[PDB]
DNA sequence: TCTTATAAATAGT
DNA sequence: ACTATTTATAAG
DNA sequence: TCTTATAAATAGT
DNA sequence: ACTATTTATAA
């Protein structure tokens, strides 16, 4: 009893295919396009992040030094101390070209102490 | 006379034996310090607790500061059994 | 001795080495008699021409140096130019 | 200890802002572009949907008016044919030119019962 | 002889005197057709069910069946009375 | 002579006498040999003047249920027996 | 390798 | 600050 | 609106 | 079926 029916209606379904697959396309190149801006974020978050740490690492390396040279400068700071007590041992040691050197004691005794203690 | 090797009992005589005997073991260091060329150090403590020291000081204490030999070293009780 | 000889270096090696003994030892006893009879601690350091130790301790050699270093009082310090001020003086 | 931190960690909350904002402005051109096309399908979907309609109605009024016209064939039939057998009335009642008319009754006798049953 | 209005036990008398009154019926009404112009229909049905009918019949028969006025009937007690 | 009766007044009274006499031997005929008669009469005016013997509408309904042959007469039909004198 | 003439140092008168 | 004993010290 | 001369119709012999 | 009775119709 079908007119044109057989037809037309043989054409409907065969245009809601066409309808759903627009739709996948549509949400296919939606899912794409937000890939790829999270790709896009994501590069540019790591280059703000290198920029970051690349600042942070030299700021705590020149500060490292700084504790080194602090050590450096105390070391060689007690070091020369240490043998400048020394250098104060040769002025009373040899000669003083004989004016008043062979009477008594004042520093000498320090060593003294220090020498006998050491009998161990 | 001839005394004993013994602690003098008496203040005065202990006092000016004490000077005497000091001034003399002076010069005797002072004549083989001289005659042999050596340099000598002396320390005494008295028994008043004061210091009388004689040098040939601080150059001849710091050579034995500086000098880790066996040498000879000799005692009150090394003299009595010599 | 039998006739004194003048305080002068004795260039002889030998005489220069027994007298050095003689001598050392008696010095070591007119320091044994003063350090007894008086009750007086005595500490004797003798380095010879040829730079070797020679001493001599009352009671105890480390215990008299260390009270020697632990005393910073006036007191009598003598030297040999100050026995040659002091002997003649007639 | 704040060399330049101060500035560029104020750099990156602001470039963060950027990029969330871009999300939405991604997922809003997508919203609008998913209600754009369903209304470009609404629209489609209608037009066929007219067009089927369209057809049905005009084939099933045809059908109508050709039941409508087979009434008036069969009550034209029906009103044709009880008037038929009431013209064979007259080709008895008034003249066969005398010939032998007035002799006895053949389908007379239907139309006297008919008149007779109707004494009410 | 004169007859009581009576049916006619025997049946050949009933037979005869119904065959001739039944002619001298139909002519009474030829009579009375001609004379005075008008149509006149006569059925009889007999004692043995044959139908005898006169026309002066499938005009007379139609036109009774378009009359529908009040009229003239009689019967037999019509008759009697 | 039977022939029409050309006056009115002849015509009508004629009518009704001969009218009521056809009526009478029918009744003689109808309860004599008891036989069921009905006669329809339309004078020259068409008006309507009916006789029946039991029933009018029982008789004229057996009528139009009879299709056997039988015997029916006709004015020409008396004349063509009648002139056989 | 040390044994006796003379200084060298010391204690009561 | 001293005379009469001890004590060292130097060449056979 | 009808009452009596003559046909009109009919039953046994 | 013919010869009496009996109805039946126009003056």
């Amino acid at each position: 009893p079908a007119l044109r029916e057989q037809q037309l209606q043989q054409e409907l379904l065969a245009l809601k295919q066409k309808q759903q697959i627009q739709r996948q396309i549509l949400i296919a190149e939606f899912q794409r396009q937000h890939e790829q801006l999270s790709r896009q974020h994501e590069a540019q978050l790591h280059e703000h992040i290198k920029q970051q740490q690349e600042m942070l690492a030299m700021k705590h390396q020149q500060e490292l030094l700084e504790h080194q040279r602090k050590l450096e400068r105390h070391r060689q700071e007690q070091e020369l101390e240490k043998q400048h007590r020394e250098q104060k041992l040769q002025q009373l040691k040899n000669k003083e070209k004989g004016k008043e050197s062979a009477v008594a004691s004042t520093e000498v005794k320090m060593k003294l102490q220090e020498f006998v203690l050491n009998k161990k | 006379k001839k005394i004993q090797i013994t602690r003098i009992m008496d203040e005065r005589n202990r006092q000016v034996t004490f000077t005497k005997r000091k001034f003399g073991l002076m010069k005797k260091a002072y004549e083989l310090s001289v005659l042999c060329d050596c340099e000598i150090a002396l320390i005494i403590f008295n028994s008043s607790n004061k210091l009388f020291q004689y040098a040939s000081m601080d150059k001849v204490l710091l050579k034995y500061t500086e000098y880790n030999e066996p040498h000879e070293s000799r005692t009150n009780s090394d003299i009595v059994e010599a």
